[PDB]
């Protein structure tokens, strides 16, 4: 008997049905931590519904212990076996381990959700890209606490610290891989607070002439998308000329032009007229004589 | 607009008679201003339906300030300021705690 | 309290002023966690803040122990096996599963699933021979024999 016998013996030749996993499912983890199956262990005990916080935290032990035999991609199944691992051991895909556990309070919890994806902070995939990077740049995009998370800019433009400053001394590529994805899910006004936050600074106003562009001559409604992207592209603009930002100047020179085409529009939406006049003869987007 | 959230799981009727009433008027009376509260009622209420009928358990913390609120008196969600509780009242409290096995502050919510 | 209500003017003591008695400190709402992974959450903040301010890497199974010192003795079983399988030697090599396939870890990890096992039943042993001593007859000789 070796013990790679006595492994496959367990889990592949008696298996869940000798063991009555349904009644006696301590007993089948104990026959596979004992024999020191571990990975195949916390496979089982993780399908388990009030079992699979001790399956992430067991398994959180194995990994910074470095016990843990980890499946080498992103798409594999929660347990594995590799094209170079002897026939009795296994491997746990331990991203998809906390991608299903953290999946129960991502969008509720997520101060906490950020510490389980901390144990990704020095794994990466088969393209290089980090897990932690990647794992909290899908919680912020469906759990939206991006004040609270990745930290805001106050009035002066200053940046007040989220929770994720804790686990870097730098921010600015989260921010912007979470800007990115926003911009890729249309939600352009936080892809241009996020892209601000990270002073990517061409990039906010990138968003904000496509958000002003249909929006310029509609009329300056109390809460509407005019007021709302008026009083941001204003906040911005105050910043800017505040802190010495300048950019580049065909999307610079687009912005305070849509600024001062709103100007031209509400002073010829309150009959002011003559106002409306003496703005569109400095603007010189159309010819008088 | 901090705190009070602290004590909105001791109630051990309030709560469930107002998941209730919601619940019918969204469901047996088809009432459409009842489905966008049903949606946050449900997204309150999903650990209270994934442990039915389980108890909020006794503590120390709660304990303490139910026997000294003769003295130093509690604080009730809704009412401003701490309640002068009697001592009749915090000794039925205490029964209804090792009757049911709820926790102190629970058992003055339900007298 | 009457001769308080008539005092600010003349009296010098307590006012009816508001007195700000609540902190922050987590929402009594529905946090979708239960008691025993928000226990558990609790740990891995009380580990992550220690690597954070680069303090000593603590322990993480006496961490993750102390939540199953709680609730079911089953859970608390488990993390005794799971601590007796983890009580290891580990050459500290670049690589899982080099130190998973050795001859040497393989070996302790036998000699560890041995003593759990051994104490086990020792302590079965025990509990059969305490709950039974006049059919045991033990006497006062203490030793496994």
């Amino acid at each position: 008997l070796t013990l790679s016998q006595f492994q496959k013996q367990l889990l592949e030749d008696y298996g869940e049905s000798h063991f009555t996993v349904n009644q006696q499912p301590f007993l089948y983890f104990q026959v596979l931590f004992l024999t020191a199956q571990f990975e195949a262990a916390v496979a089982f005990l993780f399908r388990m519904e009030r079992l699979r916080c001790h399956a992430v935290h067991v398994a959180l032990v194995l990994f910074e212990l470095k016990l843990l035999l980890k499946s080498s991609g992103q798409s594999a199944q929660l347990l594995s076996h590799e094209p170079g691992d002897p026939p009795c051991l296994r491997r746990l895909n331990f991203v998809r381990l906390l991608m299903l556990y953290t999946r129960k309070f991502e969008s509720t919890d997520p101060r906490e959700a950020l510490q389980y994806f901390y144990f990704l902070r020095d794994e990466k995939d088969s393209q290089g890209e980090n897990m932690f990077l990647r794992c909290v740049s899908e919680l912020v995009i469906e759990s939206r606490e991006f004040d609270m998370i990745l930290g805001k800019l106050e009035n002066d433009g200053s940046r007040k610290p989220g929770v994720i400053d804790k686990f870097t001394s730098d921010t600015k590529p989260i921010i912007n891989k979470v800007a990115s994805v926003a911009e890729n899910k249309g939600l352009f006004e936080e892809a241009a607070k996020l892209y601000d936050l990270a002073k990517n600074a061409d990039k906010v106003l990138e968003l904000m002439n496509k958000l002003l562009s249909p929006v310029v001559p509609q009329i300056s409604a109390p809460q509407s998308n005019k007021e709302r992207l008026k009083n941001m592209a204003l906040s911005i603009a105050e910043r800017y000329r505040a802190q010495g930002i300048s950019a580049n100047k065909f999307v610079d020179s687009t912005f305070y032009l849509l600024l001062d085409l709103i100007t031209f529009f509400d002073e010829y939406h309150s009959g002011h007229i003559d106002r409306a006049f003496d703005i569109i003869e400095r603007l010189k987007l159309v010819p008088l004589n | 607009a901090t705190p009070l959230a602290v004590n909105s799981a001791a109630s051990l009727w309030g709560p469930y008679k107002d998941i209730w009433h919601k619940v019918g008027n969204a469901l047996w009376r088809r009432q459409p201003e009842a489905v966008h509260l049903l949606d946050k009622i449900l997204k309150k209420h999903k650990p209270d339906f994934i442990s039915l009928f389980k108890n909020p358990p006794k503590n120390v913390q709660q304990h303490e300030k139910v026997q000294k609120a003769s003295t130093e008196g509690v604080a009730i969600q809704g009412q401003q300021g701490t309640r002068l509780l009697p001592e009749q009242l915090i000794k039925e409290a205490f029964i209804l705690s090792d009757l049911f096995d709820i926790g102190e502050l629970a058992a003055v919510e339900l007298l | 309290h009457t001769l308080l209500a008539s005092g600010e003017d003349a009296l010098d003591f307590t006012q009816e002023s508001e007195p700000s008695y609540i902190s922050d400190v987590g929402p009594p709402g529905r946090s979708s966690l239960d008691n025993i992974e928000m226990a558990y959450a609790r740990q891995i903040y009380i580990y992550n803040e220690k690597i954070v301010n680069g303090h000593l890497q603590p322990n993480l199974v006496d961490l993750c122990a102390s939540v199953a010192e709680l609730d079911d003795k089953s859970i608390s079983d488990m993390w005794t096996m799971v601590k007796q399988m983890t009580d290891v030697l580990l050459t500290p090599a670049t690589d899982a599963l080099k130190n998973r396939s050795s001859v040497e870890v393989r070996m302790e990890f036998v000699r560890q699933a041995l003593a759990y096992l051994e104490q086990s039943y020792k302590n079965y042993t025990l509990v059969t021979v305490f709950g039974n001593l006049h059919q045991a007859q033990l006497g006062g000789v203490p030793g496994t024999y």
